[PDB]
């Protein structure tokens, strides 16, 4: 893996799900600064 | 201070936002493949089965 | 003017939420399709094949 | 494209996605507008 | 009062921030049932078709 | 259903599905107490 367009496809959505979190964690992190 | 909070709060958002953004992109491209597969099974693999 | 900005961005945050739903629909509708193609090849190709 | 009931829930998940990414922009523009 | 709003505010986008992990981690899990399937049309139906 | 581990996995899925649902209701709730 990957083998080929279908599993680089794959490997992509996996990106953007990471890039999804690392979003949430930017937020999460401004969020316990506020008071 | 109060409004340096709401100003984190609103970045915080804005940062949310790209992650709903982000997800979406991955579903949609998930999206299509599933409908690949599909194809692949019904056009590829039924007419020599 | 601050109440202003702290309802605009409830508004917002109103919003996106609505889209997380929207979303979440989406990806329960595709889980239905991709269990669907699985229960296709075990009971409609693989006792063909 | 669609050709049956399965292309044809396809459809509604892409349109669900435009969906979410409609209510992203609308709130985009709600905190473009705070100062 | 007021701050009493802002903070409601910061724990509804806590909320929402919950809702988009649950629903990446729904994601990811579908992505790999996806590539599953992908793998068993190729490696177990193929083969025997 | 569900029939094996694929199945279960499937299971999973909406159950993250309606922990996300949830955490929104959640959210919503927060929200409509706000003025
Ligand atoms: C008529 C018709 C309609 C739809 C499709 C699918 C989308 C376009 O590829 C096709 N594809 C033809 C087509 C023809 C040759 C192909 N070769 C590959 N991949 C390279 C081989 C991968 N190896 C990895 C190891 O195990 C054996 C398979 N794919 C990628 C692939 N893609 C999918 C979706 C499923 C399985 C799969 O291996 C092909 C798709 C054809
Ligand atoms: C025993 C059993 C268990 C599970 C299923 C899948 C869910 C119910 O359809 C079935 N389906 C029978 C079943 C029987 C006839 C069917 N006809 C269709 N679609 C119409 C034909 C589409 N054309 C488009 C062009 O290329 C050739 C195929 N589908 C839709 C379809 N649906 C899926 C999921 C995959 C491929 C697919 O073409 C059928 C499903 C049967
Ligand atoms: C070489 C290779 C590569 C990839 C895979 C898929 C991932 C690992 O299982 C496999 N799986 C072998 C493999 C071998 C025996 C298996 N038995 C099952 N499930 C139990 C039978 C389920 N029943 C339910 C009723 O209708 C008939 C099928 N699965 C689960 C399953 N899993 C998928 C993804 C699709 C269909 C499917 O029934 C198997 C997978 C093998």
């Amino acid at each position: 893996f990957p083998s080929d367009e279908f599993d680089a496809s794959i490997s992509q959505v996996n990106e953007k799900i990471n890039q999804s979190l690392a979003f949430i964690r930017k937020s999460d992190e401004l969020l316990h600064n506020v008071n | 201070h109060l409004e340096g909070e709401v100003n984190k709060i609103k970045s915080a958002l804005l940062s949310t936002n790209k992650a709903v953004v982000s997800l979406s992109n991955g579903v949609s491209v998930l999206t299509s493949k599933v409908l690949d597969l599909k194809n692949y099974i019904d056009k590829q693999l039924l007419p020599i089965v």
